[PDB]
């Protein structure tokens, strides 16, 4: 069959690229030293590094390391400092949020103090990383779309961790730091407040997540289809339209009656991805503070389905018949 | 919590506000994507009576690098072809077109190319982006099979020549083109093949798109050390047109 | 006003006609459906009761 | 009404079947053999759905529910009011999806490009068929499929998830969720980078691929390239679909007990003291 | 004079006259329907 | 009224005919279905009851 | 003379004549059907 | 009514014929299926009941 | 003269004649089938 | 107040007309719907209770 | 004179006059409607 | 205090006017809804209470 | 002379002079409405 | 204190004005909502409690 352009047939290697520069002097903070990976060269680029080391990055790294070490050492101490038992129960341990009886006051170290300290460190680290991603775009002379799309997810992060506990007046409304405990928190939160399926904003966030996954599948397939016309060089196609863009647009116009441009599809992708955490945070912020039962809300607003048939196994079969006796 | 009227509460207000915002956002997104290809035309080249429910957007300006000027969209079509050898198969709209001469030589159908600028694409330094491997210092093969020196087999099992060079992308360290030296029987000079249409084996390189007799009419580059966007388009599309026009059985229904 | 004919020097008649055609039918359908959702003005149930 | 560059692409040929019998356009849409089949199947399915809605007693979009038969009917046919309409609509939907994929194949062949999009759509078709065909076939009854209702096809998901006590402990569910999240993040980053490169601050020149490569190498220390990102996104979406199908298909016919108990192999390894 | 669509004054006058005729016909039919409905089942 | 024929100087008949046909068939189907969702005008159930 | 579809005045008149001729037949068939239905099961 | 033949100066038969061919079969299939879903007009269960 | 499809008047008349000939046969067969069905199981 | 005609030297009338129409229709529909949600200003229920 | 849309003073005056006439007609109709409604069932 | 006209040299009026309109309408609607939310300042219920 | 939007002294003066009239009319209407509401149902 | 004007010799007024407006409005709204959230300072309910 024809070449499908999933793996590269032959690789070439030249002198390492150090990066572009301007009067802002990005070179003064970049590291020296690069590597090449032939295993990754089958899919993408082979050069590894260098990286830019500012102050926001160092602060974020140190503070996130502190949070990681606090959580890990608390989990280790909870098991008796036994390394085999620490390894055995790794997925089951956690650092629990404070008890409901303490409200918004600072709890003791045994019942949530370390949780608050680690949460403060994690918040500082995340904000430092966001500031770094803004500063890099400001110094290379580019737009700030990356910072906005990160802020989109930071919004849901903050809603799940900071704003909602303050609105509900308790530090016990946060999420524990664990693998299985956090899934347990998800399920318990869903059960406690009715059914989260009947929250309209959860449905909207699900809609946008599905749309975003569908849109990347479509765009990846489309770009790999027209790569024989140099379709992967999107910027030059935007500045000077070629046949690849025309064919890509005509495919979708003949398929579903409307199409896009080489620059407009990226706007669609940006918005579908960004709209998910925003709707999710808006929906989460209204739970408990405004609505306490979502199934009752749906019933009162008349979009809860009704069933006619009966309940129970004895209405459909027999216990002996099920066993085959 | 209480309700403003009836069953209307804060959640309903948020939902309706989101409805309005989403409607406006959909309008904006659809209008932003109408900067190329408008206004619509009929099959005779005249402006159609129907133009849709979305009006055209306003103008935006792009400032290009290397002193190439500015681009304003939406505007006139500068990539339009002038004289196409095509024939209508019906008196109204909605029916296909019939090639007048040789579709592979006339650049129609799957062999169509766009009238791009007749200048090479430049990298950050202002050098041509795609350069032959014999003029790039410090570049070498690091993995895979080296295709240089191997014979080239066409789509019908004919050997036309040997691979003599590769044209690489220095900025991104990727191979773009494979150069071919033709035997005197099958033509003269050298031709380029894009890397996306070849299959390198241990003893041969196969091009299934076109046959042996179609190799002498591949468009040639004017300069031996660089290629322009227009030439790349014509070369690359000529190679794509063979998937349909290289044989009569590729055009008729497969059933 | 006697000079209300100048609205056609600001707006394109085709788009206006299409939008108004959609709007009128949507409004009529909504009004008929709202009538059907009551008790004093549902004509199917009124016919059923009087039979 | 054509685009200003569309006319030269509107040539004849590239049909799998039909020749010039169905080779024309209706507005922007392209018609063929599979376009005719798609139109027939979709119209029949929609009209049957609205007939079932009329016979149910409600036209509310939120409340329409067409449900599969009872488990006692097995793999046989049920009365059209007690769940047979669901089977007919399922057949129509399968036919329509396959016809849509083959029409995409024909359009790709006519335009002279690759066949990646139909291959990607085949994975979603596979997931749907696994949901409505393969799992009910293995379990032994057509009543294991989800109903055709906007709000009634979520109660089925809830009850099926709670049939194993804690569905979050399914490892394939974990893999699929991770793939979904990674795909969304990658799409956001790609869109943001392209838009920022093409839209600089006012009064500044546009950028190129070298600028993007530098940015991500400064940001995180690695850049995948303008060609590897599309491969990565396509692979992530396909993997998400495949692992969703695997997770749903292993829940019923292979595992029967609760999902948390599956980890007893790790919790009871002989190596532990 | 000002014209965003390329039309002239006379064409706009003609178009508005025909549109107005159609609007009055529609309104008259609606008025008859409303009067009949009110006679059959009065609201207010 | 005598100048209603000038609508075809604005709208292309080819598109108008297709849109009108689709609209008419959809409206007829919707009405015929709405009559069947009641009990007084459902002719199948009436035929069943009268036998 | 305004024309967006490229037609002439006489062409528009000749088209409208046949259009109205068909519309009246459609309306007459619908009226007969409505009369028969009302005779069968009234609604007013 | 005597000038109805002018529709073929507006529409090409090659598209109208296929549209009508799809429409008629769709109508026939739906109607037969709708009949098969009732109790008074289902001719398969009638034969079983009558025998 | 108005002609979008490129046909003449006589060709359109002949095409309409054949089309009506087919339509009448279809309608007659449908009418016979409906009469037989009504005699078998009335719905009025 | 006499210089209020200069507001058309800032906004394009084509945008403002569409925005005003959409806003006016939405406001009228919202107010009419808010009236129906009460019990003293529902004319359907008032007519029903007056017979 | 400052102008962002391309209109001149006289055209703006004419437009504003037409717009104000339409606004006053709408306001008079609304006043009649509100008066009738208040007479039928008064708030305040 | 008398040099307040210079604000237009810093802000673009085109954007400011649109933002002002949106903000003013939203604030007025929100205040009216908040007034309706109470039980003493709801003028729709007072009419029924005074009847 | 500091300028960022492209206007002059006289143009800004005229714009503000026009704006303040509408501002004061809106404020006067609001004051009358608030006074009437307070007389109807005081909140202090 | 006398040389406080040299803050414009560092900061861009265009961003400062917008940030100040947004911050002032948000602060005022938050304080009003906080006052409304209590029981002693809710002036809407005080009018009803005094009637
Ligand atoms: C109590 C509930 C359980 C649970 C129970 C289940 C069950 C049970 C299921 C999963 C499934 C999934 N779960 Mg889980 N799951 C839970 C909660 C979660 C959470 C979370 C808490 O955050 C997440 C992130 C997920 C996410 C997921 C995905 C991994 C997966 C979704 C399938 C999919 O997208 O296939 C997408 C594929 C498709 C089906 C798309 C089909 C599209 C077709 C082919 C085309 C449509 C054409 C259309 C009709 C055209 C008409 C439109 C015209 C314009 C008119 N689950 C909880 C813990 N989960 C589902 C799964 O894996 O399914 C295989 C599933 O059934
Ligand atoms: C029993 C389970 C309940 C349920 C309970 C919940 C709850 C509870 C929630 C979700 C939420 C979501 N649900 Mg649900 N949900 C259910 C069933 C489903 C099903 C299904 C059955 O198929 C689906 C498709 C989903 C899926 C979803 C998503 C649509 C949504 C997550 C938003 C998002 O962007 O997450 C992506 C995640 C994020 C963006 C988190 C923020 C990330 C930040 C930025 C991390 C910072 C980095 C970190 C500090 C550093 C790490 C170290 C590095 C290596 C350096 N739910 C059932 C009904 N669902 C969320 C939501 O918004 O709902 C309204 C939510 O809170
Ligand atoms: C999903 C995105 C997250 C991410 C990704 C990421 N970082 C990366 C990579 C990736 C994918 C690399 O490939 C690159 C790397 O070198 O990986 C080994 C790297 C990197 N990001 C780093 C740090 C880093 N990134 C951060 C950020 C992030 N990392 C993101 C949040 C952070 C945080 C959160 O604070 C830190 C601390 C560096 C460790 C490294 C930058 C590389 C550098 O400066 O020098 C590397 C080059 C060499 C001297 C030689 C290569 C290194 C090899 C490990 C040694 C020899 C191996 C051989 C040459 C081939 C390697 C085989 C492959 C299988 C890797
Ligand atoms: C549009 C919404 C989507 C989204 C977007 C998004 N996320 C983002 C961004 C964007 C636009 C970034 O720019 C930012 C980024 O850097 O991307 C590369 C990021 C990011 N989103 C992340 C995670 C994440 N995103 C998620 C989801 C989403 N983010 C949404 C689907 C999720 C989930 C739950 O689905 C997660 C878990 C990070 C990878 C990164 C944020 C990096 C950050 O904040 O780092 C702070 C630093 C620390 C906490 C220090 C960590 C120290 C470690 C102990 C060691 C150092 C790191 C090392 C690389 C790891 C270990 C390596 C081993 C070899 C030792
Ligand atoms: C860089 O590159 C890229 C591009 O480019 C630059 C792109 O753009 C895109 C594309 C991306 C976008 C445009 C972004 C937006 C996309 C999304 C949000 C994805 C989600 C999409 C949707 C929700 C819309 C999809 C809609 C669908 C599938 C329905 C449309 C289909 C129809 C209406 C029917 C199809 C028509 C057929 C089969 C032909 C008709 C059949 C016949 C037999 C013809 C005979 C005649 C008749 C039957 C009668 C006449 C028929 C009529 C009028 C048809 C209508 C009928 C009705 C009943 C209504 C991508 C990815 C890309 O990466
Ligand atoms: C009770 O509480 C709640 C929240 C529920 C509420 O109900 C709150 C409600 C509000 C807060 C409501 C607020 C309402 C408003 C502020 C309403 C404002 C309304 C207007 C300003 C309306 C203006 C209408 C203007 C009209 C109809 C103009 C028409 C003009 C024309 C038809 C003429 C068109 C012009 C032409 C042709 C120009 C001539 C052309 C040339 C070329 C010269
Ligand atoms: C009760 O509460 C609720 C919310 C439930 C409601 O029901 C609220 C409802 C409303 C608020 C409803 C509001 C409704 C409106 C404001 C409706 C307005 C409607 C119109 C203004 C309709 C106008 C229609 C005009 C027409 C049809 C006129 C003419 C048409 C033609 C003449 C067609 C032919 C056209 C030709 C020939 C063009 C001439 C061409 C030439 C070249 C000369
Ligand atoms: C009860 O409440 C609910 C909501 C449930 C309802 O049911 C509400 C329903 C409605 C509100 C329904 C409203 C319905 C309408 C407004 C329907 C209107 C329908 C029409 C105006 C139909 C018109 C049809 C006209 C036709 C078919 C006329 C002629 C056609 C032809 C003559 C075809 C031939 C044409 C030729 C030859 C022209 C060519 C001539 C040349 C010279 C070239
Ligand atoms: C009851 O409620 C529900 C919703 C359930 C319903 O069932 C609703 C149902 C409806 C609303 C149904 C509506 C049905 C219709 C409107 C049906 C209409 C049907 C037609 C108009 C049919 C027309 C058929 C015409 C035919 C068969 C004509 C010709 C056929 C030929 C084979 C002739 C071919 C012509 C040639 C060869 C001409 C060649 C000539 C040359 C010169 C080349
Ligand atoms: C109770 O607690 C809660 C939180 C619930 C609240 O309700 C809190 C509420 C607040 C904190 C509210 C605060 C509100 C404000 C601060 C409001 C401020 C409002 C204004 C400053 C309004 C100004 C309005 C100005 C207007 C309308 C001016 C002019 C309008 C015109 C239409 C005229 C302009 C025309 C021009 C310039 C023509 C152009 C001229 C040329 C020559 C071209
Ligand atoms: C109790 O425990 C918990 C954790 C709960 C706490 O609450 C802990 C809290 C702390 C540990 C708090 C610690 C707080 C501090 C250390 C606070 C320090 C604060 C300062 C140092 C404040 C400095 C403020 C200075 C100010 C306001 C200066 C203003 C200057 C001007 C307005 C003049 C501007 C100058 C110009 C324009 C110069 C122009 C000159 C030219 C040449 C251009
Ligand atoms: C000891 O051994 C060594 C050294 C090897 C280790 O260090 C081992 C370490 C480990 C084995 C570590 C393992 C760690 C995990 C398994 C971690 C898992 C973490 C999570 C799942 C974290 C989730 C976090 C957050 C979530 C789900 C949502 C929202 C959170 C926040 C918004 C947090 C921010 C908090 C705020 C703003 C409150 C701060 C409080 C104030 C008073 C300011
Ligand atoms: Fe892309």
């Amino acid at each position: 069959p024809e070449y499908q352009n999933i793996f590269t047939q032959v690789q070439v290697q030249g002198p390492a690229e150090l990066g572009v520069d301007n009067e802002n002097n990005l070179t003064e903070e970049r590291t020296t030293g690069t590597g090449f990976s032939q295993l990754i060269g089958w899919i993408g680029n082979a050069q590894l590094g260098p990286i830019y080391l500012g102050w926001f990055g160092i602060i974020s790294l140190v503070t996130g390391t502190l949070w990681f070490n606090i959580v890990g050492f608390n989990m280790l101490s909870q098991v008796g400092y036994s390394i085999p038992e620490f390894i055995r129960q790794l997925f089951w341990l956690a650092l629990e949020p404070p008890s409901p009886e303490y409200g918004l006051r600072m709890p003791p170290l045994d019942d949530g103090g370390w949780f608050i300290i680690a949460s403060f460190f994690l918040l500082v680290s995340v904000i430092s990383w966001w500031l770094r991603t803004y500063q890099l775009a400001e110094m290379h002379k580019m737009g700030k779309h990356v910072a906005w799309a990160f802020a989109a997810a930071i919004w849901l992060f903050l809603v799940l961790g900071l704003f909602r506990p303050i609105l509900m007046g308790s530090w016990s409304e946060a999420v524990p730091y664990g693998i299985f405990p956090h899934l347990d928190w998800t399920t318990a939160f869903s059960i406690r407040y009715g059914n989260l399926y009947y929250n309209p904003f959860h449905a909207l966030s699900i809609v946008f997540l599905y749309g975003s996954v569908l849109l990347f599948a479509m765009h990846g397939a489309t770009i790999l289809a027209v790569t024989r016309f140099g379709g992967d060089r999107e910027l030059e196609q935007i500045y000077d339209r070629g046949t690849a863009s025309e064919r890509a647009g005509l495919f979708w116009r003949w398929t579903m009656g409307f199409n896009a441009t080489m620059e407009g599809i990226h706007r669609w992708a940006w918005w579908f991805a960004v709209l998910t955490p925003i709707t999710g945070g808006i929906g989460i912020l209204l739970t408990g503070t405004v609505v306490d039962n979502w199934f009752l809300w749906a019933v009162e607003h008349n979009f809860a389905p009704d069933y006619t048939q009966d309940y129970g196994y004895e209405a459909y079969t027999t216990y002996d018949g099920f066993l085959g006796r | 919590e209480e309700t403003f009227f009836g069953n209307f509460d804060l959640a309903s207000l948020s939902l309706w506000l989101f409805y309005g915002f989403f409607a406006l956002l959909i309008y904006y997104l659809q209008t932003e994507n109408m900067r190329e290809g408008y206004p619509l035309e009929d099959e005779d080249g005249n402006t159609a009576a129907n133009q849709g429910p979305f009006p055209l957007p306003k103008e935006k300006t792009f400032k290009l690098q290397h002193g190439r000027g500015e681009l304003t969209l939406p505007g006139e079509d500068v990539q339009r072809r002038d004289n196409l050898a095509l024939r209508k198969t019906a008196h109204g709209n909605g029916f296909p077109m019939e090639p007048t001469g040789d579709p592979m030589l006339d650049g129609v159908g799957p062999a169509s190319w766009s009238k791009r600028r007749d200048v090479p694409e430049l990298d950050a330094h202002g050098h041509p982006k795609i350069v032959p491997m014999s003029a790039a210092e410090g570049f070498g093969v690091s993995a895979g099979t080296d295709p240089r020196g191997l014979p080239v087999m066409a789509g019908d099992g004919e050997i036309v020549g040997l691979v003599s060079d590769m044209w690489i992308d220095e900025a991104e360290q990727l191979v773009r083109y494979l150069e071919l030296e033709l035997d005197p029987e099958w033509g003269d000079g050298k031709r380029l093949v894009q890397r996306q249409m070849v299959r390198i084996k241990s003893d041969r390189v196969k091009v299934r798109s076109i046959y042996g007799k179609h190799f002498k009419n591949v468009p040639k580059t004017k300069s031996p050390n660089q290629v322009t966007l227009l030439e790349e388009d014509k070369i690359m599309a000529y190679y794509a047109g063979g998937t349909l026009y290289a044989d009569e059985s590729r055009l008729e229904p497969q059933l | 006003m006697s000079k209300f004919y100048k609205i056609w020097l600001i707006f394109d008649p085709r788009r206006v006609f299409v939008a108004q055609g959609v709007f009128l039918f949507l409004l009529a359908a909504m009004i008929h459906l709202v009538l059907l959702s009551t008790e004093h003005f549902n004509w199917f149930e009124l016919a059923a009761a009087n039979a | 009404a054509l685009l200003s560059f569309e006319r030269k692409y509107r040539v004849r040929g590239g049909t799998l079947i039909g020749g010039d019998l169905f080779d024309f356009w209706v507005g922007p849409f392209y018609v063929g053999f599979f376009g005719v089949t798609t139109a027939f199947f979709a119209l029949l399915g929609t009209i049957l759905i609205f007939w079932g809605a009329s016979q149910q007693g409600t036209f509310n979009p939120w409340l329409i529910n067409i449900a599969p038969p009872d488990l006692s009917y097995g793999l046989g046919m049920a009365p059209l009011m007690e769940g047979g309409l669901w089977q007919i609509i399922t057949i129509c939907a399968i036919g329509a999806f396959v016809s849509w994929a083959l029409r995409e194949v024909e359009i790709c062949r006519k335009l002279g490009m690759g066949y990646h999009v139909p291959f990607a759509f085949s994975v979603a078709i596979f997931a749907y068929v696994t949901l409505v065909v393969f799992r009910p076939l293995l379990m032994g009854a057509w009543g294991h499929g989800f109903p055709y209702g906007i709000w009634s096809h979520l109660d089925w998901v809830s009850n099926t998830g709670y049939a194993y006590l804690h569905f979050h402990y399914n490892p394939a569910h974990m893999l699929a969720v991770t793939f979904f999240f990674t795909t969304t993040l990658a799409l956001a980053l790609h869109g943001a980078l392209v838009l920022s490169a093409a839209n600089p601050p006012k009064g500044e020149e546009v950028k190129g691929p070298d600028n993007e490569d530098t940015f991500f190498r400064d940001f995180i220390g690695y850049s995948i390239g303008t060609l590897g990102i599309h491969r990565v996104g396509l692979l992530l979406a396909l993997n998400a679909g495949f692992w969703s199908a695997v997770c749903i298909i292993i829940s019923g016919p292979v595992w029967t007990k609760g999902w948390p108990e599956w980890w007893n192999w790790w919790l009871e390894m002989p190596i532990w003291p | 004079d000002l014209s965003f669509t390329g039309l002239t004054d006379e064409q706009a006058q003609e178009l508005h006259s025909v549109y107005m005729s159609g609007l009055w016909l529609f309104s008259a039919v609606a008025v008859v329907a409303h009067l009949a409905t009110f006679i059959w089942r009065p609201w207010f």
